[PDB]
């Protein structure tokens, strides 16, 4: 749900910028015991209301994982890179997933955003980070979700350049 | 866009032989980065693994 | 179409014996060069017909790379590793894609195939290889396609044992 | 099965962005592990990228 | 160089804790290209001085590419995410370096931090991140080089959490 | 040891073509549990004698996977494959080590082959295949070891082609 | 230069998760039929912490 | 044990794509800020025949 990030330091905006057109994107996730996380999503407005529209094809999770019991407890916050690749915007990230007796599942993010708009109308932003933070609440069991996230856009400011880089 | 925004999503999918579908509805502040959603397993529920793995691509 | 295999040396046939229930396969390919292709495969027996049913997702193929470019040879002959998981078969197999000037482009498929019978009636093979050709005519570009398969699953005869392994 | 049984495939995806849907059929030998089959794009053609990634899913 | 890293939000420092033994840390960084570079470090406290000890085997570094070109622009920015496993550190990062032609080529690293102390003499941090910035000048060509370093452990303050997670 | 090689077809040997300059040969081998393996070997020819020097680098097996916890039971036979990459000979095999319980534990070795001779002076091979078995008896704990291995090198003569490659 | 039977002599030093080692190994084989044998001693690091399994490809 | 100002010495020695190399590196940095310069020199395998960027980590 990439319309939602607070960008900071004059980085242009890809997500609000794809506007009236939309954008889509594509990634696959590689979990380290073996699992595989595939998705293609649609974003679009239509009159004030954003409509996704998502595909999901998983596969290799074992049966023994974490995943396949049903006992994850959720994401640790996450710190994605982006930058251009190919006239769009790549993102690659780690993320890991809490588990019984304070273990953790780590996985590769591994995705491409593209907007729907031509390249001439777009800025395309420089080397940079996002901040994640992704908390869900079960409601129902195996039914009904509550999902809240915050997404920052950002340089390094709290390493910083000797040589006036970002 | 304005300082809140709501969206819905649908999704449908297939993770180790088990096919779902799941709706998604929510609101969020676009400039400030925040927002929150409820989603519902609408088919192949009760979800045979952890939702988790759905959550990027909410 | 894992329904067509040459089975050698006694090797039970997890695809055949899953008849008349079928069975499902789901892949992720990953590319040397960042692409993925995932894809979950549904094989059902119709009276005389065997029916294939294919979700594919591919993501963040290099805009420059042969896939993308629509500059690929082929792919070379494979060898496939198979053995039980999880009370399922997982299938492990590097391919190599011919491209031009003589070159190649690896990737390497993770599968789990799985039988719609119960374990009960199975017999699970146990780790073995499969031998595979595939063969591929461009009828009409980008239109129209045939392809040949010939696949051999078997032990290790090439490279015996001293000590009485298959 | 018997030695020489016809199939019939459907596909749909997505790759780099691109939807497509393909038809498939063909015959082959159960026993002696040998097919053939031919492929046709219907929707998304001409395919915008290497068949080649779709021959281990067809 | 872990030694120097400024800790904030009351993160046990896992590295500064193990003197006078000291520590040793394990890595292999995969590059998207095929390059791979694993490396071994020993870090001992002689007096007032801290001792590096490092062996490195590089391999599969395309001939074609920056690394063997030498073309390489340095690195950019980087988080770490860090977590105990197996009663010792575990460290994992994304990094990208710069390349002619503002492009980006990424890798991963796998991290093993080891304490010379035992486990039950260590407090063990929680999952956090360590933010880094590494900065090189070539003095002489393929001679002589400085670099520069700072890094910071913290948890994620930017995207903050609705429930009371660090 | 490469230099014991049955080569089938008329494929040309690389390795035994580097006589008397010799070879080098450098790997990464990356397991599922998301240990790394790290070697360079240098091959000479000494009279009668073949001298074999290496360097190994092993980082982040798991503490209780099978590699740590000693309880590995060999190796399956295996498939390389090779063929030619910058004017050298690359190779790569997926290998699976069995487990106790009839399971296994696959992993990717990655293989850069460099002859000492100039690739003016050599035949390379065309895209072939390698089998491999090796078998080892463990003499003395953790101190004494036997090792047997056979390897032949060949095209897949197992499933034909119709369009007449090898 | 090569003859119909084959002798080897290997040296071996490494670290695995913190844990060095060093080998010595002893061999002969056939060349040309793809054939070989070897003896591999630790003489440094022993006994092995480790499964030896995961040298063997390096030996 | 440590102070505010804290130097330290590197040794490296490695092979990469079958170059074989040796470093050495002196530094300085605050241990408590997490700032820190060095200079490395190779003194073996010199000039370099690839970018030293990938042992930069390894520092």
């Amino acid at each position: 749900s990439k319309t939602f990030i607070k960008y900071v330091s004059g980085i242009p905006d890809y997500f609000k910028q794809s506007f009236p057109e939309g954008f889509t994107w594509e990634r696959t996730t590689t979990y380290e015991d073996g699992g595989f996380l595939t998705a293609h999503q649609d974003t679009s407005l239509d009159g004030d209301c954003l409509v996704y529209k998502v595909k999901i094809l998983g596969n290799n999770f074992p049966a023994d994982g974490p995943v396949m019991q049903n006992k994850a407890g959720g994401w640790e916050p996450s710190c994605e890179i982006l930058y251009e690749v190919d006239g769009v915007l790549c993102g690659q990230s780690l993320m890991a997933l809490k588990c019984p007796g304070g273990r953790h599942l780590n996985c590769r993010l591994h995705t491409t955003y593209r907007s729907k708009k031509p390249a001439s109308a777009l800025k395309m932003p420089e080397f940079h980070f996002e901040d994640h933070r992704i908390e869900v609440k079960e409601v129902q069991k195996g039914k009904h979700y509550e999902q809240y996230e915050a997404a920052v856009a950002r340089y390094c400011d709290a390493a910083p350049s000797k040589l006036g880089h970002h | 866009l304005t300082e809140t925004m709501p969206f819905r999503m649908t999704m449908e999918g297939t993770v180790n032989g088990h096919h779902f579908k799941c709706t998604g509805k929510g609101e969020g502040n676009p400039f400030e980065g925040t927002q929150d959603m409820k989603i519902e397993v609408i088919e192949g529920g009760p979800l045979p693994f952890a939702f988790d793995i759905l959550s990027t691509s909410c």
